[PDB]
RNA sequence: CUGUGAAU
């Protein structure tokens, strides 16, 4: 691949080049998609560079089109094309404007290409991070509108760079995400992606995180998001990834308003259900961590006292999530919530008064159900940290 | 541990 | 190790 004139005398690239040489040759671009020639170009961009031979740079990696595309998407060609930009950026010659207004009309023709290939993506998240603000602004003008959109939110490579738009440009720029992903047909099958789950966490984690306009734009922004999930949140708690998105919000303390009504509309009536869940489990043991205590009793008394025990055997709720294979978890939780603030671990005082006497109520039926099914709860590991947690509280 | 989920009836805050 | 999540 290599030129015959760059080879010693066994065929290998010659030790000690001179980038000028390189540069001069016209075969930058044998260079630049060889592994060898590659990390030799790497490491002098790395130097310091005349005048003359940042513009054959500039010429040669960012200045076709063709050449451009090519080493943006080569697998060792792409970290070249990042070294280049960035010296394109730190240097305020003349042709400063021309060159980044080039860069950006190649980018811009091909985004979405771009944006799904596995080494062209990481042109584009570096250019948004270096570039002039005013320049990586119309990169993200060039996303698509449509339902190409879902594409790049769902692409293993394209939603890194969706999470680098929401980093670091302002909101103005990509409110239009936002009302994307809100939207009932795409939050669902965005929220339950892989990859495009963590897309709607990094949004409402930005969105969370200046002028009162800027405030109204965030606020109204994440309430669009927010009522969208706390719409579907009872089909977003059981998935495989949206539980994710449900814990953040409930973990929250600055989006508490919309924890509770997730907790109040979703997970209430429902515990003895998506505590047998696989998914949504996690998201009830995150309830009961960070519900508020006047919600949290709730909780424990409909655990305790909200359902009528089998007519037959005469087990109740907590007897069946303390013997599931998932809802053993949420019982552990439910303890070790008790054990903390009996012993001062825990948050008991709310409104100027201490609620530790509830605590040690729901304490007291777990501990008497874990003694009345001492036998069977010693043969199982979660029956063992059970144990094994009242004996540390009655310890003190 | 048991892998089906078995469900109760609920009872309401006041009943 | 009794139970889930990102591209050189
Ligand atoms: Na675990």
């Amino acid at each position: 691949v290599l030129p015959t004139w760059s080879l010693d005398s066994n065929g290998e690239m010659r030790s000690r080049l001179s980038l000028s040489e390189v540069l001069d040759s016209g075969d930058l671009m044998k260079f630049a998609v060889d592994k060898t020639g590659c990390q030799f170009l790497e490491k002098a961009v790395k130097g310091s560079l005349t005048s003359y031979q940042k513009f054959q740079l500039f010429e040669q990696v960012i200045g076709r089109k063709d050449d451009f595309l090519k080493l943006s998407t080569n697998i060792f060609g792409n970290y070249l094309v990042q070294s280049v930009i960035g010296i394109s950026l730190a240097t305020n010659d003349d042709g400063y404007t021309k060159r980044q207004e080039k860069l950006k009309n190649f980018i811009s023709s091909q985004m979405t290409d771009m944006c799904l290939d596995k080494f062209a993506c990481r042109v584009i998240q570096s250019s948004l991070q270096n570039m002039d603000l005013s320049l990586a602004c119309k990169l993200v003008q060039a996303l698509p509108r449509d339902a190409r959109l879902i594409a790049i939110c769902v692409d293993q490579n394209a939603n890194h760079v969706i999470q680098k738009v929401v980093a670091v440009i302002p909101l103005k720029n990509w409110e239009f995400i936002v009302d994307f992903v809100a939207t009932p047909e795409h939050l669902r099958q965005i929220c339950s992606d892989k990859y495009g789950c963590r897309v709607v966490q990094t949004i409402i984690e930005k969105l969370t995180a200046l002028t009162s306009a800027a405030q109204n734009l965030r606020e109204r922004a994440l309430q669009r998001l927010m009522t969208s999930v706390t719409n579907r949140c009872q089909e977003l708690a059981t998935n495989e990834y949206a539980n994710y998105i449900i814990q953040h919000i409930v973990s929250n303390d600055d989006l508490a308003v919309y924890r509770e009504c997730i907790i109040e509309k979703c997970l209430m009536r429902n515990l003895l259900s998506l505590s047998q869940e696989k998914f949504a489990s996690h998201v009830v043991e995150k309830a009961f961590l960070h519900a508020p205590l006047e919600l949290l009793a709730e909780m424990m008394d409909e655990i305790f006292d909200g359902y009528i025990p089998h007519p037959d055997t005469g087990k109740d709720a907590l007897d069946i999530m303390m013997f599931h294979q998932f809802g053993n978890y949420v019982v552990q939780c439910m303890l070790t919530i008790c054990c903390d603030a009996v012993s001062g671990r825990r948050q008991t005082k709310e409104g100027g008064y201490d609620h530790a006497i509830s605590f040690q109520d729901w304490l007291k039926k777990l501990h008497s159900r874990v003694t009345k099914e001492r036998h069977r709860l010693s043969r199982f590991s979660s029956g063992k940290k059970m144990i094994e947690t009242l004996a540390n509280l009655r310890s003190t | 541990l048991r892998s089906q989920k078995l469900h109760l009836t609920y009872i309401e805050k006041n009943k």
